[PDB]
């Protein structure tokens, strides 16, 4: 079961209005009606050269946005979501992770194939040179015949704050193609040095490439609407909680993260499973709580230790 | 035949200016060929542009140091516009070098062959890089000479002329030593592009030394024969003059109060970021049935948006 | 026909654990299956346990977070134990990755394949690496025993177990093996990954400026259920200890093992149990049945902790 | 037109004594004194395991004191002056740039050819094969008679960017014998050796610096950089008025020589697209206006900064 | 040699240092714990452990790990390297440190160390011929012609090593062939090479949590005097009582090293004007002669200080 | 036949040393054999020489520490003049082995085998062995070819090695490994008397950033190594050794210029000092005079410049 499952769209009206509650979203008003302005741009074929950012703090729905997003362009249209982190890979090239991560975002009409999938097919049964220049010309021959239809997608960069300038000089060069996605990226960092540069810049993010961004901005849940997208996962993952234990779990989740909060969910119900319950008590979001810890929760303890052994060092 | 290679959404932004807008004697004026303000700028780019002309230029390059949002590029684009229409411009940023999959050499080749254009006598007008894709399994400096002997021969004979055109490097600071030696050497030729590049910074480390600050990130040695030109900040009249052009340009109705709020947001932000508005708030317009972009428009888009300063500094207070 | 790979020497120190010792609603017992105390993390683990075997650990892993000599090892070992008796469980230490001779994704390939068993002939998928190789265990010979092993299961000869592929040491793995991990954690074969850390937050490897919680990069971080170990009452310290001389089958008096229990709260529990050996040998030249407390008393003067034996130093180069 | 073009001599007498004013150079007299004696030390064949170093602030002549030695040295010694940072290159390691402006610096008569040429013409980085041919053939020729070996002037500005691997190439440049006089120029005290975890005067390493004929150059009068600016407008073809020059000096000294010279091809385009028939002050004084010092342009570049930091 | 007169670790039955015995001279307590060591040796209880000697320089760690192979066997494979050792223009750190390992392995036929035989069928070693001899080596032991006898492999100056080649330690002593290994040190917390991260000794915490750690305690001027005295037997020394009084002097003040560099000057300083036996004068000018890598500094630091005032 | 490889303008400068000038007993005199006071360092070479001839240098080097311009290179060459005169004496600096075109290994090689020498009476050198079979490049398999072949000369007897001195000055210099291959060398029987030099204190060992030792050289070196302490000279013992140079040289200089010469040395270092004699000499030449006055030396110490002064003249107008 996928985190995403639930969003099928911005859910937002013809005047670009969004809807508190709609199509698998919930709050998170002003970044949805600013994502749906950028999908009008996409449609008005106006977003050439340009790409969306999400800055938002973590647990905000910058990759839901994103996902959304995906979902009112088509119900066919390509989404890859990848981590900045991720092509920092052992058996991969940083732009060979990035071309894997462009090539999943452009889909090809037949049933629609990925571009990526097509290389994956011709090659084993990081992809050869020969086979993606073989297959640029297959795909060029296909549309040209009207045979086939080149449908480009979305790319999100979570993390983006991750890459390098090397890296960051791949997306211009990527996004000059005729047949690039839209490229999201989001990130919770304000100014930080651009990795390979002695450079600081808002968000870690070439100033180059931040003068052709649509900066949005993704502001933290109430507890309204941290109880909805519980609700709304619980739903996904077919788990029936009791009104007090949403309660609780919000209360958790405001006070630590929504990640771990949902992390709950999964554990919780196993607990409740385990003694029949029927449904989740408070005394089992209690027990899992007491149970696995959050990861602030995980560092205060360690440093708390570790700094206790440091006052040793003088005794 | 040719194709043109030209990265057209680079100049996109450009697309009003038409020239230095300079008069008889080479004095600016308040808006001509689509400039607007920038006066002093503008009539050293003049000085410049009679430098070239009267082979003046030997062995120099230009620096155009101003704050983000005052015309470098504008006016870089303006002095090959001015060398005579038909004349290459090849705008780049420092790090366009840093790729994994292709070398430093091969990135700055490409940008100065994109920079030499050819005049063959209706005129065809081609740079040397459109002939290098016209030919190509791969780009090779075995096919580069194949070219530079095939235009050499035309040259000699008379059918075609070589014009060499702008190549304008901005963020500077972000070239190494080793690109440096390579465009000084390059900029060294007869037949080379008039280099200018583009700074908002004071003195940098230069990039490969560590320890060595120098002005604008620019080696010493390079920096000598270099000629600086100072761009400034618009007033907020200069600011609406240019953001009504971009509207003009574009197609796009706006109202005096619209872009009385447009023009304050440059004030704030930048002269890019306020120009960028203009689409986004055309189309929200569109979408209220709108004619033509009012301030209200403009007031929703520039709560939707953000610029990169305001954004860092959401997170940055959220943090804190 | 099998010869088994696996490293012995590791899993030694926790030959007495046998499994989490929790009762039929999943409640620790004080003293069970090996396991004295340290009753929460048990628990925690026991959920876990029923969560790898309800398919619900998708995509997850563990994060045991402690202080040094917890049972971080021990629990990890447990959860093995609890999953099925002859369930391949691979310890392991973040730096073993760095070898000048061989490289991170081979270091990383091997204790996968050392995690993941066939299944009665129990073998783990390294074993039948080694049983082709005895040139060099290529990329190449795993493929042919990749396609062995799929036809096999297929026919319903052998059924493939996914063990516990346990990571000491976390912080000491570059962001390119958390990659290698995260990707690997993706698969539908892939071991439960149990990472061990008594670290709070840490540079992340490979990044220089990056600090993260126990070193590990947020997008596997967010991946990651974090269990709690904590230090011993010096009444579970001797209990502890007690299990450890019992299974090497030595003798040692009340009196010895409540000091031996002393020196842990001191020290660390590893520490303590480790002097066992010592101070067993000791007796012996004494001609003594069992250890008494000068036996403990002496060994702990003879023997140091790397604390106090690199504090010793520094201060004679103070004086 | 060059930078040195005036530059014809050292403008000594027979007792080494500098004329103030002779051979294009003014003022600079005791390191123009200075580089005579080095001169008589080349002429004697007394310069073997020896450098010189100019020492000194920009735009003090140390370039045109190098310039002077080689013209001196005779009217087709090879002369090659290179920057520290020319041979971080792309195409070339340091090395192969260094000994590439070494065999520029080394001729060979028959007209004369540098080494590096002979190199050029039997190639197209050269190949260390190519080289080895040559230094054979050359070998042979000398021997015979029929070709004389003329070891010339390597100038290296901006010294202190070489690094020790390039350092340690030129001590083994220097061993041979048909080796040119190396001058090494340097606007830096102590600063640390590139390539280095240590801090040397000029951030040239101790074993070079013991080998080193120092030589330092002093900053002009307002006298002396009228009379380089004079000199200039002269090769330039440049015609100024006396109270333009007043005022050209005194930017020229605020600012900097170099800046100062290049004004006077932007001022007297300026005096050309309105007649003018000489270059005037408010000639320059709008010169000034239009072209900025770099002192200036990093200036302003700080008061950006630092004002957007404090809002 | 510097440790020929160390014969063994001189302790009794019941592993009681004997204060002067097997050419060993106090250091009673670092002796003591040594011969724990050796009887966990013997009884096979060393395997998944090595052993590390913290103690100041100059106080027997080496002497103490000569002491140990000299007691194990009269066969028994020493092989004493430094940390810096590894560090080779010639040499990959593991190929160093697998030469290492390998000189501490020895063959049974006279014995012969597993890298001998490697030199032997080889003029870094091929990584073929040692795949061979290992499988020559296997199929010796397996029919009896051969014994394998592991020893002692030393390793001074350890927190020189990085965490590549102190993974290459863990594999190594994997095998069941694998010597004892004894490290030794003078640091206390210091950084581990080759990471960011500081831990007692310079040691990874996996490989110190391992580790039997002994501690040698600095000598009083009795024990010096005892170890000048042995040094001086052993390179054919005869000296005065008021110079050996001198001499340990000397030894406390700077190092037992410098000391015991003095013995050999000293002796040539008396042989070049017969004196028979060395006196207090030739101490006294061999000292004036040759210094101490402590004052070697100090006036080092005089002469910068000096020119950092003018 | 004999080529000889030798760099001749680094020995140039001490032309002047013959030896340590000891006397019968082993103790310095004031001025004997080139040598000019230093008699405390001079008297720890003395013993170096037993030594090295007692075969009692079993594994140890030897460190001059001194500040510049204290002879300690003097020193050195004069301990190789002392082991016989003909014994090979090969001069070098630290950061030699930083080179791009040649390996770390292959600077050390050739220094050692310009340090070995062989007697046949011909006196060749192990390098000079290696260029007269060359004379494509010296590789490693030429380098074989010639060890076979003089370790079958000695045998038979027709020739027999003698081992020189191998001088490092800039010890600091040297990296890790490089230590690591001199200590090994060190270690064999064949090998030359390494003599190393420094003029610093504790420095951080090259290739380890963090960790420092005496005069940057790694512990387990340093502890094979001995110390002699070369110290500065008085103007006095400057003016005699500058007097020596100038004698060498054939050079005439006035006792009053030769005083003002003496005390440039007290502010500089005496090796700045001598080298002011050629343009002191050329000058005097130029105003048509038979040997150097006070006026010269004064005038030539005016133009020219030493590295400390003419770098604080930059940081001051800075
Ligand atoms: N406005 C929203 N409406 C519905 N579901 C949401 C909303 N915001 C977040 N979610 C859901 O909550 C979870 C967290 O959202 P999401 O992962 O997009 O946050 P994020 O800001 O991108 O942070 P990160 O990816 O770094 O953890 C997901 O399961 C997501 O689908
Ligand atoms: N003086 C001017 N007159 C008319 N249009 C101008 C003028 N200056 C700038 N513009 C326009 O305003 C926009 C921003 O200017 P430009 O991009 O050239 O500035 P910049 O200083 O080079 O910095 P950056 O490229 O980082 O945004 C462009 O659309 C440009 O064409
Ligand atoms: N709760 C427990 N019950 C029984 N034995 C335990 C328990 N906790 C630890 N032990 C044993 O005590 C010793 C130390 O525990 P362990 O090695 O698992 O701890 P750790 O927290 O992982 O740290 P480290 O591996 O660095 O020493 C082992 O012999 C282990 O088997
Ligand atoms: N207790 C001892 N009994 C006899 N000889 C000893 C004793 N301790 C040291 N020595 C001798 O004194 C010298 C120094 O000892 P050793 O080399 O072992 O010291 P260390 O602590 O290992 O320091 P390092 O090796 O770093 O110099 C050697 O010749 C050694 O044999
Ligand atoms: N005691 C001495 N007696 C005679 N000549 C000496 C004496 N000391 C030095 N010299 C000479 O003075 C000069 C400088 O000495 P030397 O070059 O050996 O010193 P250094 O300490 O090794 O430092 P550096 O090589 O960096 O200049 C040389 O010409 C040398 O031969």
């Amino acid at each position: 079961i996928g985190a995403h499952s639930h969003i099928r769209g911005l859910g937002l009206d013809d005047a670009l209005e969004p809807r508190q509650a709609s199509q698998g979203m919930v709050g998170q008003l002003a970044a949805r009606r600013a994502a749906g302005v950028v999908l009008e741009m996409i449609r008005e074929g106006k977003i050439a050269g340009r790409a969306v950012l999400i800055a938002g703090q973590p647990g905000t729905g910058k990759t839901a946005i994103a996902m959304g997003m995906a979902q009112a362009l088509g119900p066919d249209t390509p989404f890859t979501a990848i981590a900045g982190s991720e092509i920092f890979s052992l058996e991969m090239s940083k732009t060979e992770a990035l071309t894997q991560a462009f090539r999943r975002s452009i889909g090809v009409r037949i049933h629609t194939v990925s571009l990526h999938e097509i290389d994956v097919i011709n090659s084993r049964t990081e992809i050869k040179s020969e086979v993606r220049e073989q297959i640029n010309a297959k795909v060029a021959e296909w549309r040209e015949e009207g045979k086939a239809e080149i449908i480009p997608g979305v790319l999100f960069i979570d993390e983006v704050h991750m890459l390098d300038i090397e890296s960051f000089s791949f997306l211009n060069r990527a996004l000059e193609s005729d047949m690039a996605p839209v490229l999201i990226m989001a990130t919770n960092r304000g100014i930080t040095r651009i990795r390979g540069t002695s450079y600081q810049s808002p968000h870690g993010i070439p100033i180059d490439l931040l003068d052709r961004l649509l900066i949005v901005s993704t502001t933290p849940y109430s507890e309204k609407d941290t109880k909805q997208i519980l609700r709304i996962r619980c739903e996904e993952e077919d788990v029936e909680m009791s009104e007090d234990a949403y309660t609780v779990l919000t209360r958790i989740g405001l006070e630590t993260s929504l990640r771990y909060a949902i992390q709950l969910i999964t554990a919780a119900s196993l607990v409740c499973r385990k003694r029949k319950g029927t449904e989740v008590q408070v005394d089992d979001i209690k027990r899992v709580y007491s149970l696995f810890l959050d990861e602030s929760r995980s560092t205060q303890y360690m440093k708390e230790y570790q700094d206790a052994f440091l006052f040793n060092e003088l005794k | 035949e040719v194709k043109s290679t030209t990265k057209t959404q680079r100049i996109a932004s450009h697309s009003h200016v038409k020239g230095l807008g300079l008069d008889e004697s080479g004095l600016a004026k308040q808006a001509a060929s689509g400039l607007v303000g920038q006066e002093n700028a503008r009539e050293a780019c003049g000085v410049i542009v009679e430098l070239i002309k009267s082979k003046k230029m030997a062995g120099r390059a230009v620096l155009l140091a101003g704050p983000p949002g005052t015309g470098k590029t504008a006016l870089a684009l303006a002095i090959a516009q001015e060398l005579g229409s038909k004349v290459p411009f090849c705008p780049m940023v420092g790090s366009e070098v840093y790729s994994t999959e292709i070398k430093k050499t091969e990135v700055l080749m490409e940008n100065f062959r994109r920079a030499i254009g050819l005049r063959i006598k209706i005129i065809q007008d081609v740079t040397l890089h459109d002939l290098d894709v016209a030919n190509a399994t791969e780009i090779t400096d075995k096919l580069r000479g194949e070219i530079n002997k095939v235009v050499n021969k035309y040259i000699d004979q008379g059918i075609a002329e070589l014009v060499p055109g702008v190549l304008f490097v901005d963020e500077v600071h972000m070239l190494d030593i080793e690109c440096f030696t390579y465009l000084h050497r390059a900029l060294e030729s007869s037949i080379a592009p008039i280099v200018i590049f583009a700074s908002n910074r004071g003195n940098c480390v230069i990039r490969g030394t560590e320890d060595i600050t120098s002005p604008h990130g620019i080696p010493l040695d390079l920096l000598d024969r270099v000629m600086i030109i100072r761009t400034m900040l618009y007033t907020p009249q200069e600011m609406k003059q240019i953001i009504k052009i971009r509207a003009q340009t574009e197609g796009i109705n706006i109202s005096e109060e619209a872009l009385n709020h447009l023009g304050e947001i440059g004030t704030k932000t930048t002269l890019r970021y306020s120009v960028q508005l203009l689409t986004p708030a055309n189309l929200l317009a569109k979408i209220n049935g709108k004619d033509s972009i009012e301030k209200e428009h403009v007031e929703e888009i520039s709560e939707l948006f953000y610029d990169a300063k305001s954004s860092a500094k959401i997170l940055a207070d959220q943090q804190d």
